């Protein structure tokens, strides 16, 4: 499978809706943090929220990464497959 | 509204279970699936 590069597109699809998945979360959770329909700040504290913000984006840039990851590996391998005819002409 | 919290934390480890068999599916990465799991565990945490 890391041999099928349709394959590998197909997972970075999922990896690209995981990424999407969680953007949505991250900022439903935002929200809510901020706690907004007057609501004065007995909300959520400003450190656990950098905490939280810093999560999340890490999480949203590793998934990013192994989206860009596979779609690079699916493009080496034809650029391999289409030399490697090429070479044999 | 805590109870809004709560449940969008119950939501995100779903997410986040959802991750980790995808991550196995698309088999030293063993390190990947420890750094995801941190960042939710403080997520997580933060939200009880």
């Amino acid at each position: 499978f890391m041999t099928d590069p349709h394959a590998m597109r197909d997972m970075a699809g999922r990896f690209e809706v995981h990424a999407q998945t969680v953007e949505d979360e991250a900022r439903r959770m935002w929200a809510s943090a901020q706690n907004i329909s007057s609501g004065m700040a007995e909300a959520t504290s400003l450190d656990t929220m950098a905490q939280m913000n810093q999560a999340f984006r890490n999480i949203v840039n590793m998934l990013h990464g192994v989206r860009d990851g596979l779609v690079r590996d699916a493009n080496n391998y034809e650029q391999q497959e289409q030399a490697s005819q090429q070479i044999l002409s | 509204h805590g109870a809004m919290i709560r449940a969008q934390a119950g939501l995100l480890e779903a997410e986040h279970q959802a991750i980790v068999r995808d991550v196995l599916a698309a088999g030293a990465c063993q390190e990947f699936i420890t750094q995801l799991g941190r960042n939710f565990q403080v997520i997580y945490e933060q939200a009880n």
